[PDB]
């Protein structure tokens, strides 16, 4: 089977310019497990990004949580970029703090 | 509320390397407490929860030893599955297993669980009677018979009803302070235009534990089902979770919609609207 | 406490 990944970009705590927070990207519902995930700052891949270890849910689909420590600013735009066999091309999702 | 232990095991075959990658992860009340990765430099179960630190060397050797045994089982099964489905070599395949036991608030057994999946689809699962099986498809039929003939079920039912429950009791007693806590939801509503004369309201729930929660939108007493989107509960990163429910409302008549948040950590359900 | 599997698939 092949299940396209579900992606959510969000900050651990509600964002606050100048206040240290955490930027998460929860990639879930996918299968097989081979998946590529990056967090972007102004369109560039962030180097120091950690993630949880592979896991799966009841429906057998896999899920990971990618995260980085960061300080939100008004103009800095964040995003998550996901690649997976089910995607014809990298799927980018922009962070929307006021969602 | 109820409790449970689970072991989520995955094996992924891969071209060239005759050894599949194996990852086992155990949970208690849905919290990861131990973990084994065959790709690590020195394969061995590792405590993933703080209350697992008190377990001595004998404990980890026994656990790691089983993981090593599991690798071989998965290595072999993957091989057989590749034959049951007449698939060709030089590829990558996934075999998964879920095991565990559910306990009621009284710490007594509710359910025994044991099922497998191949390529992400149900293959064979032990029925709730812990005596018979369900083979999701033709190939699994071959496996149901082999196991009915061997009487495997009796072995698992033994583990599920005995060792599973006993050890789950302990982990609950040891991780008491952490596992049995409850963090109530913190709610608020957001507003966003959607279309002409349309509006999107979003009921947010942040910082709660456990992850189970219910979010509803309603128009003057009736509950809403249409144009109502419920996003997937997600981890915050600090051990609490978040979720939200959105509903499309006709511009202007927004205060007429209200949402409620239900969670076991809440004396009474939260009730809120979009307050401008 | 993990389980250990008996007969291969
Ligand atoms: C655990 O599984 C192995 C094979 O995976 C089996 O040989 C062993 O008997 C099982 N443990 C027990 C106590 O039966």
């Amino acid at each position: 089977i092949q299940r396209t990944p579900k992606i959510q970009v969000y900050s651990r705590h509600p964002a606050e310019n100048g206040k240290s927070n955490f930027l998460n990207c929860y990639v879930s519902g996918f299968h097989p497990s081979d998946i590529e995930v990056d967090l972007l700052k102004n369109g560039e891949r962030i180097e120091k990004v950690e993630h949880s270890d592979l896991s799966f849910s009841k429906d057998w689909s896999f899920y990971l949580l990618y995260y980085t420590e960061f300080t939100p600013t008004e103009k800095d735009e964040y995003a998550c970029r996901v690649n997976h066999v089910t995607l014809s091309q990298p799927k980018i999702v922009k962070w929307d703090r006021d969602m | 509320g109820p409790h449970s232990m689970r072991y989520f095991e995955t094996a992924v075959s891969r071209p060239g390397l005759e050894e599949p990658r194996y990852i086992s992860v155990g949970y208690v009340d849905n919290k990861e407490f131990v973990r084994f990765d065959s790709d690590a430099e020195n394969p061995r179960y590792e405590p993933r929860a703080p209350w697992m630190e008190q377990e001595g060397p004998e404990y980890w050797e026994r656990e790691t030893q089983k993981a090593k045994g599991q690798e071989q089982w998965f290595r072999v099964s993957l091989r057989n599955l590749l034959g049951y489905y007449n698939q060709s070599a030089g590829g990558s395949h996934t075999l998964q297993q879920m095991s565990g036991c559910d306990l009621g608030s009284d710490w007594r057994l509710l359910r025994g669980y044991l099922q497998f999946a191949y390529e992400g689809r149900d293959y064979i699962a032990l029925n709730e009677d812990l005596k018979t099986w369900t083979a999701a498809d033709m190939a699994a039929q071959i496996t149901r018979r082999k196991w009915e003939q061997s009487g495997a079920a009796e072995h698992y039912k033994a583990y599920l009803e005995g060792e599973c429950v006993e050890w789950l009791h302990r982990y609950l007693k040891n991780g008491n302070a952490t596992l049995l806590r409850t963090d109530s939801p913190k709610a608020h509503v957001t507003h966003h235009p959607r279309s002409k004369g349309e509006v999107t309201l979003r009921c947010w729930a942040l910082g709660f534990y456990p992850a189970d929660i219910t979010l509803t939108w309603q128009l003057n007493g009736e509950e809403l089902t249409q144009d109502m989107e419920l996003v997937e509960t997600r981890p915050a990163g600090d051990g609490t979770f978040q979720k939200w429910a959105s509903v499309v409302v006709p511009l202007g008549k927004e205060q007429n919609y209200t949402c409620r948040v239900y969670h076991e950590g809440l004396p009474e359900p939260l009730t809120l609207r979009w307050e401008p | 406490f993990a389980p250990s599997n008996y007969p291969a698939l």
